[PDB]
């Protein structure tokens, strides 16, 4: 049994690491995009009006 | 949501390039009307120093 808790907390925690891992990983790259396509669309309107 | 815009961006972009091409080669040709209609206003410099 107390082999036991040595492992389970270990597999659980191993998992929290991945949770951290995702947490480390987070977006600005994404936020960037809408701004750009919103911007490119506008230049296209230029060229078109030109 | 952004991808879609991207789409009608692609769209309407290559129809802008259908545009310009066209207007491009157009300008050649309005341009060529200007080299011909010119050589030959004269060679209309014969026909008019002859009359002279």
């Amino acid at each position: 049994i107390c082999q036991d808790v040595e492992n389970l907390q270990k597999f659980v925690k191993e998992q929290k690491q991945v949770q951290e891992e995702i947490s480390r990983m987070s977006s600005k790259a994404m936020l960037k995009v809408q701004e750009d396509i919103k911007a490119l669309k506008q230049l296209l309107s230029l060229a078109a009006n030109g | 949501e952004n991808g879609e815009k991207i789409t009608s961006l692609h769209r309407e972009v290559e129809k802008v390039k259908l545009d310009q091409k066209r207007l491009d080669q157009e300008l050649d040709f309005i341009l060529s009307q200007q080299k011909e209609l010119e050589d030959l206003l004269s060679p209309l410099e014969e026909l008019v120093k002859e009359q002279s």
